[PDB]
């Protein structure tokens, strides 16, 4: 082996941490999860492999209400992914109990990547097997969807795609109008992106899990009614219908 | 030679040594030459302050450093090191004066000084200070210069070099230095002892001279330090 | 020597720290480049913006901080570390003025800084987190005053100074144009900075290509220039040179 | 001790006696009750001074650290929330009553009151201090809802001049900050731009 | 384009009935707008004309500002530089007043103080020059 | 290998992680189990194993509070540990808020505990799987916790070793389930154990364990004897 990629505390004689690359890996070896930012709003969805048909539905949420305000889509080791969740939850519980107001997304964001910067800084411990999203919307602070990756870098985005199928997932982002698409439409988007980068042959089984946080919910994330998630996932089959045509 | 025995310092090597720390001093030998002259009415140390471009300000960060009205510094080996090592030694000597309404002695601060660093060289989670301190004093009626190593050993001088160079420094020390030496000469031995391990040309302002006499130790400001090189060239 | 490399406290038999070493070349590892020049009374950093994607939102991509009111970084190597040692910087600050009551001066918090990196690199629990922290501010008696932090506890203070790829062409430059006439004005200061960075990189930049941070004597408050600002640097300067 | 706080259409106004007794002897009689947390927020101070000023130099530490971190301008809500948790943690220790009053783009006008204790809320206009009382009556029938800067103003001065006068705890000068958008001002009644009477 | 140089003509009248700098600054900030848009076709007509015109004119003192600046400006077009350089060089060859055309040759090599592309350009006016 | 597996600190240069997976293993190194639910029911039925004819045979289903029972599969001693932090915090619910700990609650906090160790230096992650039946006022629940820190709400599931042939049972049989009594349903569990046991091997008595709980029915579990009913009306092969 390398011989400097045992411990996330160790440089190669490069600069560059060997471990934190390897959780990267692992994360863009796991199932797809987008998420766009309309103008009032922010959708996240998922590609959810159900990986046996005894599994009933909704095992295995990869979408969390990370505070009532704030969705987080994950991607990668779904253990780390819950255990970051209930990190992220506990933020948020402690700033409204000190600051007295629901935690700016921005804030949160750079909270949790400042965690997952600490879990990458030791030996110790191993990095955060996962990325995931953070999406929430407020009046006064307008649509805000962040992307936290093992490393623990919290760019903000207009269109995020992580996982096996994350560079198809941006090249059929870019060719949309998100700045000024409304939750309505953009819900069908993502159920019409999520089906065309998802792999039948390779994933078998299939279920897209959607979510939204935008002006239509007053600001709080909830997952997407059942009559709405059907016709986006009508459309995603007639859109991959037509594309086949 | 015994290849097993350099990487941890909680092991006696088959013969004895304990490689590690023997490794810390040749990381202050590959340092920046120091000279610490020990005159008869007073101290001097110099070392230089030559930097790796014109864009470094040579005004901020200081190598020869009071710590107290009658104490001061200087180092060879890592600027890092010395900086924890001059935070710890006034804090030592701070203490000293709470407790003893008094100046700390210079060898009671070189003890101390030394014990800080037998304290960083005795585990394997810690690396001892990659530094050699030469401290100047005037305890009592009579000038101290002292020097500390990493492994926590500390030495009372007449005169010395340390550094890249340190035993050509030794050498011409041995032939230039006599006992009864003025500080006012003894500042001109310092100088020329650098200048004979000092590549390029030796301005004023790229190196840096610290006295210590009974007035208290004073680091020579950047004119006199261009005053004493023009009277000794 | 090799044996002596996967440990941050052990010598080299020839006494060298390789995984500060290391950490170092970690610095050269993000791509980017950056750039600090300072005047007779300002002090400008100039940082390699890259936003190589449509969906990345270019107003959170950034590498300029505001430590304190009146004290600005650039910070140069992996994101996580930049943010990390910008949060340990502001929270330096934060204590410095209330513990002293008077705003933590540049190098001082420098210092700070230095003395964190400098633990890490002598105990053996965390790796020198590979980042580069360029800071500038306005000091009351010195003036402007521009500093590095290096994850190894060095942090000299600069006339002007480079980070990242092309840390020695931009070294090189700056020492070229300081030999003459290093009295720079505010514009002049912009202009040494934003030139060094174009022909070090080899190209002529966009207004959204590039990131200034700028502090004066008149205005002593960390201002980050606007794309209308950086424009018009650009095309006046590359007009009247 | 007296501190008054009364919210206008975009701003609000702070208003604090100066005395500062340690019995019946005024140890400091031109002491700056009005305390600026950050840049626009306020915090008017009453009880002991120690606890008062520890607590506000605290608060202020950590909404600037807040303020920093997050890139924007604080919430007269927030600080006050700081200044709530404060309190009500140390009620057995912290003998201090404080008037946050201050501006902030989202909720301007903002006067929230944290009484001896831990307690968090919002009035039009808040008053504080031993000699609160007095004022407070008079306010309860003098205060009409919408009033300008200036009709605030002598509204702050009069009651402030009121309580200086009824109360022994209080005199010396009133000390007067109008906060809003375009910033802070501060301003002082010494001896005769006071009222005599009213 | 079509309507560049339909438009560009009108220019040269109002030129040739006298315009110091009027008409001049019209065409700098058409090639600005077209410069910006990156057009090289656009920008090589409107160099090439403007040094034309000024040549046409009397031009003394004010050919030689013009190319200073057109060569100065933001990040001119390569072959548009180079095709303003060779019409003047064209132009060059037929003057005389050697005492005078000495500064438009200056002009001409310190704008093509050294560029890979220019650097034939810049070879036969040093060559005329030492003739000179 | 050789040296990405030695602790579950180190990630293998393939974003895999061995030692989770070598736990993942030590689960089937324990007995089968079936569990499944109707619409108003759990069942948990457990193969248990004998280290002697002499010896008893190794309890397999155990006791969270009134509205939980679980059934193991690996090692022991996770099993017990994992057991009694259960227990803890199904009697830490039912004293802070006087209703019983929802599964789905219990189940989290099972996860966060397990994961804690596959992440951090100072232990191994819990080598030990286990199928949760419980029935809280949402409705009858079975859960599969593995090793890895990951559970999944299972309409019927099966764990430990030879578990591929209940669980194919189980896929092709789940349509008849929630319509079904509670004699049908605890059938159906010993047909899955039917399945996973050997041609030659059958279910006795000694050998099978059948823990029940659902609306109107606390978590019982029923051994030795007090299975008859349930193998006895079982059809034979």
């Amino acid at each position: 082996g390398t011989g400097y990629d045992l411990s996330a505390s160790t440089f190669s004689p490069d600069g560059r941490v060997f471990q934190v690359e390897y959780a990267m890996k692992a994360v863009e070896n796991s199932s797809t999860a987008i998420g766009i930012r309309c103008k009032d709003g922010v959708v996240f969805g998922v590609e959810k492999l159900v990986l046996s048909k005894l599994y009933e539905e909704g095992s295995n949420k990869r979408l969390f209400n990370v505070d009532r305000h704030v969705g987080m889509a994950v991607a990668g080791l779904l253990a780390d992914a819950r255990s970051l969740a209930d990190i992220a939850r506990e933020e948020a519980s402690n700033f409204r109990s000190n600051f007295g107001y629901n935690i700016p997304l921005k804030h949160l964001a750079d909270r949790v990547a400042m965690y997952v910067h600490a879990y990458t800084l030791y030996s110790a411990v191993r990095p955060f097997g996962c990325s995931f999203m953070l999406g929430s919307y407020s009046v006064n602070d307008g649509a805000q969807l962040y992307m936290i990756d093992p490393s623990g870098v919290s760019y903000g985005y207009w269109g995020c795609a992580i996982g096996k199928a994350r560079q198809a997932a941006k090249t059929e982002i870019e060719k949309l109008q998100m700045k000024e698409m409304t939750c309505r439409d953009i819900v069908k988007e993502v159920a019409k992106i999520i089906y065309i980068v998802h792999d039948e042959v390779k994933d078998k089984a299939f279920e897209l899990e959607l979510s939204w946080v935008g002006e239509l919910t007053n600001g709080r994330h909830e997952i997407v009614p059942k009559d709405i998630r059907e016709e986006a996932e009508k459309y995603a089959k007639e859109s991959l219908k037509e594309e086949d045509e | 030679a015994e290849r097993g025995y350099s990487f941890s310092l909680t092991t006696f090597s088959p013969s004895g040594k304990l490689v590690q720390i023997e490794y810390a001093l040749a990381a202050v030998a590959g340092g920046a030459p120091s000279v610490g002259i020990k005159a008869a009415n007073g101290v001097v140390l110099a070392t230089e302050k030559k930097q790796k471009s014109i864009l470094y300000d040579e005004r901020s960060v200081h190598k020869v450093e009071p710590i107290t009205k009658h104490i001061g510094l200087v180092y060879s080996g890592m600027g890092p090191d010395y900086r924890v090592l001059v935070h710890r030694a006034r804090k030592l000597a701070q203490q000293y004066y709470l407790v003893y309404q008094e100046p700390i002695p210079t060898a009671q601060l070189v003890q101390r000084v030394a014990s800080v660093m037998q304290e960083y060289t005795q585990s394997g989670g810690v690396r001892p200070f990659g530094v050699s301190l030469l401290i100047c004093g005037w305890n009592e009626g009579r000038p101290y210069l002292f020097q500390s190593d990493p492994s926590g050993a500390y030495f009372a001088w007449k005169a010395t070099a340390m550094g890249k160079n340190y035993v050509n420094g030794k050498t011409f020390l041995e032939k230039r230095y006599n006992e009864d030496l003025e500080l006012e000469d003894a500042i001109h031995t310092a100088i020329l002892t650098l200048k004979e391990s000092f590549e390029g040309q030796m301005t004023e302002d790229n190196i840096e001279v610290g006295i210590c006499n009974e007035a208290g130790f004073r680091r020579l400001t950047p004119t006199e330090v261009k005053d004493y090189l023009a009277a000794i060239a | 020597s090799a044996g002596f490399d996967r440990h941050i406290t052990i010598f080299s038999p020839e006494g060298r720290l390789y995984q500060v070493e290391y950490a170092f070349k970690a610095i050269n590892q993000g791509g980017l480049t950056s750039v600090a020049v300072r005047g007779k009374d300002c002090a400008v950093i100039v940082t390699q913006k890259k936003v190589p994607d449509k969906l990345l939102d270019s107003s959170t991509v950034t590498h300029l901080f505001k430590i304190t009111e009146n004290i600005g970084c650039v910070m140069t190597g992996m994101t996580a570390d930049s943010r990390s040692q910008v949060q340990r910087a502001r929270y330096e600050a934060a204590n410095w003025k209330y513990k002293y009551g008077y705003e933590i001066p540049v190098d001082m918090l420098c210092k700070r800084i230095a003395d964190i990196s400098q633990v890490y690199t002598q105990n053996a629990e965390m790796r020198p987190l590979g980042c580069c922290m360029i800071l500038i501010g306005i000091d009351e008696e010195q003036g402007p005053q521009v500093y590095k932090c290096d994850p190894a506890g060095y942090y000299c203070g600069f006339k002007a100074t480079a980070a990242g790829v092309k840390q020695t062409e931009s070294t090189s430059f700056l020492e070229k144009k300081v030999k003459k006439k290093f009295d720079w004005t505010f514009e002049q200061t912009v202009e040494t900075a934003i030139t060094c960075l174009s022909t070090v990189l080899s190209i002529d930049f966009k207004p959204s290509e590039i990131e200034v941070g700028v502090v004066t004597v008149e205005n002593p408050k960390f201002r980050i220039l606007t794309e209308a600002e950086i424009d018009a640097h650009l095309v006046a300067l590359a007009e009247r040179d | 001790t007296t501190i008054m706080a009364v919210q206008f259409d975009g701003g609000v106004v702070l208003g604090a006696d100066s005395r500062t007794t340690t019995g019946s002897y005024i140890a400091n009689r031109v002491t700056d009750k009005l305390t600026p947390i950050h840049d626009r927020i306020f915090c008017c101070r009453s009880g002991s001074a120690a606890d008062t000023q520890a607590v506000a130099d605290a608060v202020t530490y950590q909404l600037g650290f807040h303020s920093i971190e997050l890139n924007e301008p604080p919430l007269v809500h927030t600080a006050a929330s700081l200044f709530k948790e404060m309190c009500y943690r140390y009620r057995e220790d912290l003998m201090a009553g404080i008037i946050i009053a201050g501006w902030d783009p989202q909720e301007g006008g903002q006067v929230y009151s944290v009484p001896m204790g831990g307690m968090m809320v919002r009035q039009s206009f808040a008053i504080g201090g031993s000699g609160s009382s007095y004022i407070y009556g008079y306010v309860d029938a003098t205060y009409r809802e919408g009033m300008t800067k200036e009709e605030c103003l002598q509204f702050t001065a009069n009651a402030l001049a009121l309580a200086m006068e009824r109360d022994g705890s209080s005199g010396g000068v009133i000390r007067l900050a109008a906060i809003a958008e375009s910033g802070v001002e501060r301003q002082v009644l010494l001896g005769d731009q006071i009222p005599k009477f009213a | 384009s079509a309507t560049v140089d339909q438009r560009l003509p009108e220019c040269a009248k109002l030129a040739k009935e006298g315009r110091l700098q009027e008409v001049i600054e019209t065409l700098l900030s058409l090639e600005k707008q077209t410069r910006t848009a990156s057009d090289m076709v656009s920008t090589s007509r409107i160099l090439v004309a403007v040094v034309k015109m000024c040549y046409e004119a009397k031009e003394w003192d004010l050919l030689n500002e013009n190319i200073m600046l057109l060569s100065k400006r933001r990040s001119q077009l390569k072959q548009a530089v180079a095709k303003m350089v060779q019409q003047c060089c064209t132009y060059v060859e037929e003057i005389t007043d050697l005492p005078i055309k000495l500064r438009l040759i200056d002009t001409l090599r310190m704008v093509t103080e050294g560029k890979i592309y220019v650097e034939i350009e810049r070879a036969r006016l040093t060559k005329t020059l030492a003739t000179i | 290998r050789n040296q990405y597996d030695n602790d579950v600190t180190v990630w293998s240069p393939q974003g895999r992680i061995h030692q989770i997976e070598y736990a993942m293993e030590a689960v089937k190194q324990g007995s089968a189990t079936v569990g499944l639910k109707s619409k108003t029911h759990a069942v948990l039925v457990a193969l248990k194993r004998a280290q002697s004819e002499l010896a008893a045979h190794q309890k397999k289903i155990l006791h969270v509070d009134n509205h939980i029972g679980i059934s193991i599969a690996g090692l022991t001693a996770d099993a017990r540990l994992l057991c009694n932090f259960m227990r803890q915090e199904c009697l830490d619910s039912r004293f802070v808020f006087d209703r019983p700990l929802p599964v789905s609650r219990l189940v989290s906090l099972i996860g966060s505990k397990t994961q804690i160790p596959t992440q951090r230096y100072g232990r191994r992650p819990y080598g030990v799987g286990l199928l949760i039946a419980g029935y809280d006022d949402m409705g009858p629940h079975i859960f599969q916790t593995c090793p890895s820190a990951n559970y999944f709400d299972c309409r019927a599931m099966s764990i430990g070793a030879r578990s591929q042939s209940a669980r194919t049972y189980l896929e092709r049989h789940m349509s008849e389930f929630m319509e079904c009594n509670l004699n049908e349903l605890v059938k159906h569990g010993l047909r899955a154990l039917r399945e996973t046991l050997p041609a030659e091997q059958d279910l006795t008595t000694k050998n099978v364990s059948i823990g029940i709980v659902g609306k109107d029915l606390e978590f019982t579990i029923y051994d030795d004897d007090d299975v008859s009913p349930f193998l006895e009306g079982l059809e034979e092969r």
